[PDB]
């Protein structure tokens, strides 16, 4: 705790020099990293003039970032309606409808193939593919008996596999053409989150309301719950997210906590980030979410009186946490938006920030560039 | 569409790694060499050495290690690669043909890691039990030495402390036993652990923990009889084992770290110490009898024996001789005497072994012959640091000793010189700025001109200085084409580093300047703020200050554009117009960017490398006077360099030693689209590439037309190793390609690793199989296997000879073929 702040100041030395120091071969490229993180740090304390802001209906529920191109983004809402939306364009971003009470998009990813498709979970209990016309193209599954939902999904494309989750504990697992080998039950309860690695392809994460963590091996076990590890917690869990390079997994509850385990011995953790995110009914779940190309971590921040503070001035605003330390790093904040950040993604890329917040999206790049002639 | 073609013109000549042994026999004592790619095996004699044997591996090699197992005659030697391939390899020899015979193989790398900070490292236990590796913090694996583990198969084990600074196996334990220092928030320490093979896990070691200096950063375990464990710091020696403690604080060691260590006696009385700025200690360990026999340390002594080549790593060999390893200057063999010489040095220096890395930048001239390109590289780094200049008729190598580190370099025909940006280091003085460790150009020039500008000096916050900070001293030496004599010398202000440096014309005047791009330096700053473009014309021996331009940042990197000055500053990129009064005005910017480092240009189009925003593609609009992004490579890169092919075709290399080759989507129906780059060719390199430049040095062939490839870059690396990139047409890339392929059916892989997976583009987002590149040397390899062989990959290939139609290949045919590539370089 320390070391930034509204008043405190970001940036470590000045080892910029390094860089030359690479081209000669004595420093390695780890500490370079380092330092480009710091610089990274450096400049995102002037990401602080919000660019842009752009409304909907309802609520918002999930946030997915277009793979190749920087400014474009997919988002889902508290009712089937998705949008997705490009800046620089002012061409009046595209929009579909839904039910618009009960059909509650809960998870959300792009087509690794056809930029013009995508994924999509459903408070319909149909785990979709759908366009951005409107036409859908394959149902995958589905509950066929209502009052029982999805909420979870994610998929891999250098596997070529899909994976969802279920209200009630139960995960199924895809091909992209369809193809079921699974359906076997997981949990006990609902799963909030699971997902894939990207640098193996055939281990697997899932997260549920029962307190419980658990990874998987999804061609060796088969037999309801011969899993490969299971990691406990004090209380439940709203995401659980893999890094890039897939040897840091990142954990985060509902209560008051945030974990960071290690490829080394899944069981015991590295270190504790308390941080307050609490849960609530109508709000949405707080996803704390990697930065592909450093060791940070972006969160929201949500106050709590009975949280043991170590900063005396507890604002609503977007914190940013160093992965293999402990300790934060940044803090982004800017009045005219203190509904609570629920949602927050990096760009694959490396130089914008989405939130979703209640009602509201909002995009943080730097501006106030000098000019040409 | 794009299609590529990499050679290497001059093989890597800096030592990564070099131990002794008995290899090529029980009864050679031998020498073996580490150069990146390439193993080199050596017979010690009386008079040197003498070549044994010379291979590449398709692999970086980041360890090196012999060892012999019960029942053998004579040593193993285990290798690890960059990308994990671990090989257990014997010498054969019979008659004239000799081969390395691989003993075991096998791929450990685990699903998941984070590499550590201080790299791979590789032990063996002194009873040849296991292999230990430290690759990933948090593990240590062990491959056990058992005979029928021809896989290589291995586990891991916790390490509870996570930031491991180093570690050895011990000598004399009747279990397997490491002993390592490291890193927590209490400071450092040093343990060790037993390893149980039959649990997978460490036990307690024999001796506690305790506390060390706070840069402990090198291991020594010391064998029998003394045993125990030697730990080198900055200001301490010390010595554990058991209950025995022993610490010294030599002030000689303090002025430099010791960076590499060898043991001269077998039973460990003597070591051998590198530092930094090249000095060569000895250690003594005085023996303490013991009544039951065994003996005990009773003390430690540093002697100062002398200076060599700042290295990497030394290697005593016999009759008081030893190989030092560079990487940052030549290395050498060097003779030790039991007397000193006239200046109190024991150090005689025997032989030297050219090194032209680290070549920083370089640039080719016509320096004798029209037609004939040389090479001028800024080799080296501090007292080693040098300009090289070669040429071909292999090569011949002239050298220039600058005693200090180059940095840029550029030619000026129309002064007959050479501009050079360099650095020194200075230390604090007794009373007053600061002082030099030795002469060197900047301090021997014929004239200098300090820099006598104001341009900010008024209304500029100083920043202080306090007693015990070092400096670093910049400077522009103007130096002769023909003598490379240091003519002048222009010492910039204090604390402002130097970054880039042109040569060109300007506008509509017809003098030529020098101009260098520069950045303010204080130690708070996460990028630095301040910086100056000032352009310079040299006459009468000297440097002029015609004009200045003060900025807000770090002038990263320069080039000329259309009679206009291309620059970037942190995270712009802003061209300068030169008016008729002699200054510097703003002609345009563009900003989208991070850290742009690196500039190249081409008519109206402008390649920019960033830091971070990998590569951008721009276009200079004369009708509108303002720049447009035309594209992106969305696919992020840590680059450290870029070149332009053509018009169409842009290369780049990234910090995790690969090349890449973007170009327009030809296949875009919008806008958007058509502003994406696409990354048509991958290689994985196995170099840092810190410098392209278009030219050649083999004689050009003028009106040669039917020729395989088209187009010349060099480029330059860390290990100073030289390649060539050329291009090709579509044919002659499926030709080669396929060529490479049989190859790889015939060829023998040191250490059975496959050339495919070698080359693989890896990086720790993705890995992916080349594409778009032919490995040249490869290529040129077909030429050295027997004619038997040659069939064999030359068998049921279709090929088309000439201009014509598709008839049955022969050996002779693809001889040709590769004999006409290799006169490429």
């Amino acid at each position: 705790v320390g070391l930034a702040g509204p008043q405190i100041l970001p940036p470590c030395r000045s080892i910029v020099r390094t860089l030359h120091q690479h081209k000669l071969g004595r420093a390695s490229w780890p500490s370079v990293q380092q330092g480009l993180q710091q610089s990274f740090l450096h400049t995102l304390d002037s990401y602080r003039i919000l660019q842009k802001a752009a409304p909907f209906d309802r609520r918002a529920t999930s946030l997915a970032w277009h793979p190749t191109h920087p400014s474009t983004v997919a988002v889902g809402s508290k009712g089937g309606d998705i949008m997705l939306w490009n800046f620089g364009i002012k061409d009046k971003p595209t929009f579909i409808k839904g039910i618009g009470a009960g059909g509650s998009i809960t998870g959300l990813k792009f087509n690794p193939l056809n930029t013009n498709q995508f994924y999509a979970s459903s408070m319909e209990g149909t785990t979709r593919l759908q366009d951005f016309k409107g036409n859908i193209l394959r149902v995958f599954a589905s509950s066929d008996t209502i009052n029982i939902w999805f909420c979870s999904l994610d998929v891999s494309a250098s596997s070529r596999m899909v994976v969802t989750g279920d209200n009630v504990g139960n995960v199924i697992l895809l091909n992209m053409d369809g193809k079921e080998l699974w359906n076997l039950r997981m949990h006990k309860k609902k799963v909030t989150h699971v997902a894939l690695n990207p640098c193996c392809d055939w281990f697997l994460a899932t997260a549920s309301v029962d307190q419980t963590v658990k990874i998987w091996d999804l061609r060796q076990v088969r037999g309801k719950a011969s899993f490969l590890y299971s990691l406990p917690h004090r209380h439940p869990v709203n995401a659980a997210c893999f890094s890039p390079d897939g040897a840091r997994l990142l954990t985060t509850d509902q209560k008051s906590e945030i974990r960071v385990y290690s490829a080394s011995q899944w069981d015991c953790p590295l270190g504790l980030i308390p941080h307050p995110h609490r849960h609530f009914q109508h709000l949405t779940p707080i996803k704390a979410a990697w930065h592909p190309r450093y060791n940070l971590i972006v969160v929201g921040r949500y106050p709590d009186p009975n949280f043991k503070s170590c900063t005396p001035y507890e604002l609503r605003t977007i914190d940013v946490f160093d992965g293999n330390s402990g300790k934060m790093m940044c803090q982004l904040y800017d009045p005219e938006s203190s509904g609570i950040s629920s949602l927050n993604e990096f760009n694959p890329m490396g130089d914008t920030l989405a939130s979703a917040m209640g009602y509201h999206i909002l995009i943080w790049s730097q501006e106030e560039a000098r000019t040409r002639k | 569409m794009s299609y590529n073609y990499v050679v290497t013109a001059q093989k890597p000549t800096a030592v990564n790694g070099c131990v002794t042994g008995h290899f090529t026999s029980a009864e050679d004592l031998n020498l073996l060499i580490a150069k990146n790619t390439r193993l080199e095996i050596y017979v010690v004699t009386a008079e040197g050495l003498r070549p044994v044997k010379e291979v590449g591996m398709y692999g970086k090699i980041a360890v090196m290690e012999l060892f012999r197992p019960k029942g053998e005659s004579k040593d193993l030697l285990f290798i690890l690669t960059a990308k994990y391939n671990a090989c257990i390899l014997e010498y054969k020899q019979s008659g004239e043909s000799i081969d390395i015979i691989t003993r075991a193989h096998g791929n450990v790398q685990d699903r998941i890691g984070r590499p550590s900070e201080t790299g791979i490292i590789g032990i063996i236990d002194p009873e040849c039990r296991m292999i230990g590796l430290r690759l990933y913090d948090g593990l240590f694996k062990v491959i056990p030495l058992d005979r029928d583990n021809k896989e290589l198969k291995a586990f891991n084990i916790r390490l509870e402390e996570l930031h491991v600074i180093d570690v050895k196996f011990l000598y004399g334990c009747q279990a397997p036993t490491i002993c390592f220092v490291y890193q927590d928030p209490q400071g450092r320490h040093v343990k060790t652990y037993e390893v149980s093979l039959r649990e997978k896990e460490f036990n307690k070691g024999p001796w506690k923990q305790e506390n060390v200096e706070a840069e402990a950063s090198m291991v020594i375990a010391v064998p029998e009889p003394f045993g125990g464990a030697i730990i080198i710091g900055q200001e301490s020696i010390t010595y554990h084992n058991g209950d025995k403690y022993l610490a010294i604080a030599p002030p000689i060691i303090k002025q430099s770290t010791i960076v590499c260590h060898n043991r001269v006696d077998p039973n460990g009385s003597r070591y051998l110490l590198g530092d930094m700025e090249g000095r060569l200690f000895m250690l003594l360990l005085e023996k303490e009898e013991q009544m039951d026999g065994t003996v005990t340390l009773k003390d430690l002594r540093v002697e100062l024996l002398g200076e060599t080549s700042i290295a990497e790593c030394l290697t005593y060999l016999d009759n008081g001789v030893v190989f030092v390893g560079s990487r940052l200057g030549d290395s050498q063999l060097v003779k030790l005497n039991v007397d000193s010489n006239e200046q109190g040095s024991y150090v005689v220096a025997m032989e030297t072994f050219t090194n032209l890395g680290p070549i920083v930048d370089m640039c080719v001239v016509d320096l004798e012959r029209q037609g004939q390109g040389q090479l001028v590289t800024c080799s080296g780094a501090f007292k080693e640091g040098s300009l090289r200049i070669i040429r071909n008729g292999k090569l011949h190598i002239r050298t220039v000793p600058l005693y200090e580190s180059p940095r840029k370099i550029c030619y000026q025909e129309v002064s007959q010189c050479f501009g050079v940006l360099s650095s020194r280091i200075e230390v604090q003085d007794t009373s007053g700025g600061t002082t030099a460790l030795r002469p060197s150009a900047s301090t021997q020039a014929l004239s200098s001109s300090v820099s006598s500008s104001k341009l900010f000096s008024s209304s500029t916050a100083p920043h202080e200085t306090s007693f015990g900070e070092e400096v670093e001293v910049h400077n522009l030496l103007i130096i002769d084409q023909h003598t490379f004599e240091v003519l002048h010398a222009h010492q910039f202000l204090q604390n402002e580093y130097a970054l880039s440096l042109v040569s060109c014309k300007l506008g509509k005047d017809p003098n030529t300047y020098f101009i260098v791009g520069t950045a303010m330096v204080y130690p708070e700053e996460a990028e630095p703020k301040q910086g100056r473009i000032v352009v310079f014309q040299y006459s009468d021996g000297k440097l002029q200050t015609v004009a200045e331009k003060e900025v807000k940042g770090a002038v990263y990197s320069m080039v000329e554009f259309n009679g206009k000055l291309l620059a970037s500053i942190n995270s712009t990129v802003r061209l300068y117009e030169w008016t008729t009064e002699k200054e510097l005005r703003t002609e345009c910017n563009h900003y989208n960017n991070i850290m742009a480092l690196y500039l190249k240009t081409k008519g109206d189009f402008i390649l920019v490398g960033d830091l971070m925003r990998s590569v951008l593609l721009l276009a200079y609009k004369p009708m509108e006077g303002n720049f447009e992004e035309i594209a992106r490579d969305f696919n992020p890169n840590w680059m450290s360099a870029v070149e332009i092919l053509d018009d169409d075709n842009f290369l780049g290399a990234e910090n995790a030693f690969n090349l890449f080759v973007c170009q327009k989507d030809s296949a875009a129906t919008t806008d958007e689209e058509r502003q994406h780059l696409q990354e048509v060719g991958l290689f994985h390199l196995g170099e840092f590439v810190n410098v392209f430049c278009h030219g050649s040095l083999v004689m050009q062939n003028l009106g040669e037309t039917s020729t395989p490839t088209q187009g010349s870059v060099l480029f330059g690396t860390v290990n100073g190793m030289i390649g060539l990139v050329t291009s090709l047409s579509e044919s002659w890339y499926n030709l080669l390609l396929d060529m490479q392929n049989r190859l790889n059916k015939v060829i023998k892989s040191v250490g059975k690793i496959e050339h495919s997976f070698w080359r693989s583009f890896h990086t720790e987002r993705k890995t992916e199989p080349a594409t778009g590149f032919i490995d040249g040397d490869l290529i040129e390899s077909f030429l050295d296997i027997s004619r038997p062989k040659m069939q064999e990959v030359v068998a049921n290939l279709q090929y088309d000879d000439g201009s014509g139609m598709k008839r049955e290949a022969t050996a002779d045919d693809l001889i040709k073929v590769v004999e006409e590539l290799t006169r490429i370089h």
